[PDB]
């Protein structure tokens, strides 16, 4: 299935504090009112990680609770899963296979930490896993929210597909980052309280100009 | 170096002016801001008869 991304997405680029100053900036970025796969939990199959992954979940009981960032997915290649198992997100890059029905109940690395509403923004440069997050009670809900790059990892480790996981002792919307130019609104505390993308009308390239 | 009292996001290490000029910074050691303005100068003008 497919919906609208409704001004979602939107991370700082930079760690740049700016008061009452609007600013215009070229990055990787989902697209304004661009097209989200939709997919609902009867399925979590094998998807590509292209340049960059929007993901949004909305779950009361947090039903997805494990991603898993692979090239080939099949132990094969260091996997990037990432399951928050209790409170505690762990992350790890191990080449076990999960079960073979993907629910929770060569490890480089180890990092251990419709009511709520999880956002993620994930894209991979140098080997850095740059992972823009936020995870907050409230299809995709039409107000701007500002992501913030919660988690960044060291990783170092080459990812070119993805998997989502959930768990068995859910409605998620997956989106695509694209190179766009932006104008960011920098409040009086340096919050982002308005975007504009200048690649979506003629108003918002007056308004970036 | 000044005693500002600059509210930063928590993620935010440096902050710039509308020309984009670094004017104040998260100190390592103590993470409260601190404005930066570098220092006094101006033209001399001599006054003679
Ligand atoms: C949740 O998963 C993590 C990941 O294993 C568990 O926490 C750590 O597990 C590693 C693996 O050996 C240990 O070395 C650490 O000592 C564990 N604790 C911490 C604080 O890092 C954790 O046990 C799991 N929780 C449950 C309930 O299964
Ligand atoms: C996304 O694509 C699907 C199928 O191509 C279509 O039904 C849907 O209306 C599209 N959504 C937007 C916002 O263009
Ligand atoms: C990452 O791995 C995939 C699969 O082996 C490969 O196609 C791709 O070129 C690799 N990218 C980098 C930057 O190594
Ligand atoms: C910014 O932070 C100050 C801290 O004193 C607060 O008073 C103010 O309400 C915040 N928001 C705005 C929009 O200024």
């Amino acid at each position: 299935a497919y919906t609208n991304s409704f001004t979602r997405g939107v991370y700082y680029p930079d760690k740049v504090f700016r008061s009452s100053v609007l600013h215009s900036t070229q990055d990787l970025f989902l697209p304004f009112f661009s097209n989200v796969t939709w997919f609902h939990v009867i399925d979590n199959p094998v998807l590509p990680f292209n340049d960059g992954v929007y993901f949004a979940s909305i779950e009361k009981s947090n039903i997805i609770r494990g991603w898993i960032f692979g090239t080939t997915l099949d132990s094969k290649t260091q996997s990037l899963l990432i399951v928050n198992n209790a409170t505690n997100v762990v992350i790890k890059v191990c080449e076990f296979q999960f079960c073979n029905d993907p629910f929770l109940d060569n490890c480089t690395f180890e990092y251990v930490s419709f009511k709520n509403l999880r956002e993620f923004v994930f894209k991979n440069i140098d080997g850095y896993f740059k992972i823009y997050s936020k995870h907050t009670p409230i299809d995709l809900p039409q107000g701007f929210s500002a992501l913030e790059p919660l988690v960044d990892l060291p990783i170092g480790i080459n990812i070119t597909r993805f998997q989502t996981l959930l768990a068995l002792h859910a409605a998620y919307y997956v989106g695509y980052l694209q190179p766009r130019t932006f104008l960011l609104k920098y409040n009086e505390n340096g919050t982002i309280t308005d975007a504009v993308d200048c690649a979506l009308d003629p108003l918002s390239e007056t308004k970036c100009t | 170096l000044t005693e500002s009292n600059k509210k930063f996001l928590p993620f935010q290490q440096f902050g710039r002016d509308i020309a984009d000029t670094t004017d104040a910074v998260r100190d390592p050691q103590t993470l409260e801001i601190l404005d930066i303005t570098p220092c006094s100068f101006g033209g001399v003008s001599v006054i003679t008869p």
